[PDB]
């Protein structure tokens, strides 16, 4: 009983076209495609009561959608433009049954504007202070993740093998390098908290985790720095007496 | 069904006060009203469905919300916040009663919580590490909610917003915010100087 599409992150060009695919497991008769921007909600671009069908929203413009199977239903941005950088969101109901609509997870999609200026983020850790354990006796680390545009981490706190809940906070959005820049990268904070013992202990593995989403197999370039892919950049630590 | 209103798209309560998300609708035929709510990373989940079978809808995650034909409203509420509860919540209404037919959704409403910081004792550490990045950062925790935590004065100094963590099974929450420079001239006497607290440890 699932909603998939096949992104889950994108970078595109200025001008380029752009496929976004939506695919689900249960025979339904209806797919949507929205996109949600913050202030205004989920706006519906284009529908599809069945196969071969479309019909268009409330926000069609420079849109446009395919319907050649019952599984799939696919979004076309023809020129992607800048406002058209948003998250994209696919659902899809039955018509016969009472279980109404099934969402996606989403796939957001960064439009910019003559150039990709993309590098992964750079990850410092950084280590608890003396005087807090003493003062309170807990000790919080610091994970910064900088340098890297467009906004596409995913901040994750690891200790001894298996991912952490519980004494984390990472900042909700993150804030701009140089708010010069109109293209700026970006930069992260997160923190990860415990106790003085738990920290005290060398025995205790302290890995601070940063996935971007940046450029694909199939993008185009070669200038002088690495080719800034969706990998994982980690800093780690350990614990001291 | 063809429309909503969400009046009110931020909303900020302490946690154990009521919560309150607003919805009105305009509709040509006989209105299916729904609630989604979104947490931090997730997709749409389903509150509470209105299908014209009783008038006080009883939610999950402890939520309720009243349809009133009289005045055209769908009003969410739960008495008592929860830390947990801090989401972007939707509005929607459909002609067909499931949801079969197309949803159209309101702006949505983002619901902050603000903790009860028991005991706090503001503080301004320093923390390093010079393995990643020569550098140095320093944390203003343990301060409490009454308080706030304002952007830079210098261009090239880097200070983020407050942030609760909360360790399950100490009970205990704090919040905490970042600051952060390459340049030698600054130190964490220089770094949060704006309506800071005037009793914090350094």
């Amino acid at each position: 009983v699932k909603v998939t599409q096949s992104s889950r992150y994108l970078v595109k060009r200025t001008g380029e076209k752009v496929f976004l695919e939506c695919v689900q497991d249960m025979d339904h008769e209806n797919m949507f495609w929205y996109r949600q921007d913050p202030g205004l909600g989920l706006r519906l671009i284009y529908f599809s009561y069945d196969v071969k069908m479309k019909e268009k929203g409330d926000i069609p413009e420079g849109y446009s959608v395919s319907r050649e199977k019952k599984e799939r239903f696919s979004l076309i941005l023809e020129s992607a433009s800048t406002n058209q950088t948003s998250m994209y969101l696919c659902a899809s109901s039955s018509t016969g049954l009472p279980y109404g609509y099934t969402f996606g997870s989403g796939t957001r999609l960064t439009v910019v504007e003559d150039l990709n200026k993309v590098f992964p983020p750079e990850v410092a850790v950084f280590e608890p202070s003396e005087a807090e354990i003493s003062h309170t006796q807990k000790a919080t680390l610091v994970c910064l993740a900088t340098g890297f545009f467009p906004d596409h981490v995913e901040l994750s706190w690891w200790v001894n093998g298996k991912e952490v809940h519980s004494g984390v906070c990472t900042d909700p959005q993150p804030l701009k390098e140089q708010p010069a820049l109109n293209d700026s990268r970006y930069s992260l904070s997160s923190r990860l908290r415990v106790s003085a013992t738990f920290w005290q202990n060398p025995r205790n593995h302290f890995r601070c985790q940063v996935q971007f989403y940046g450029l694909s197999e199939n993008d185009e370039w070669t200038q002088d720095r690495a080719k800034p892919v969706t990998q994982i950049v980690s800093a780690e630590a350990w614990g001291r007496a | 069904m063809q429309s909503v209103t969400q009046l009110g798209s931020h909303v900020s309560v302490s946690e154990g006060a009521l919560v309150l998300l607003r919805c009105n609708y305009s509709s040509s035929v006989p209105p299916y009203l729904f609630w989604y709510v979104q947490y931090p990373n997730q997709g749409l989940q389903l509150l509470l469905k209105y299908t014209s079978a009783a008038t006080l809808v009883k939610g999950i995650n402890g939520f309720e919300a009243e349809f009133k034909k009289s005045e055209t409203s769908f009003h969410l509420t739960k008495p008592s916040a929860h830390m947990s509860d801090a989401a972007e919540y939707f509005c929607a209404v459909s002609e067909s009663p499931f949801g079969n037919e197309k949803l159209t959704f309101g702006t949505g409403t983002r619901l902050t919580i603000i903790p009860n910081i028991q005991n706090p004792d503001p503080a301004v550490y320093q923390l390093r590490d010079s393995k990643s990045s020569d550098k140095s950062v320093c944390l203003f925790t343990d301060f409490d909610s009454q308080t706030n935590v304002s952007q830079s004065k210098d261009s090239d100094v880097y200070i983020t917003d407050k942030c609760v963590l909360d360790m399950r099974s100490m009970d205990f929450k704090s919040n905490s915010a970042v600051a952060w420079s390459n340049k030698s001239d600054f130190a964490c006497a220089n770094a949060f100087n704006n309506s800071i607290i005037p009793e914090d440890t350094f």
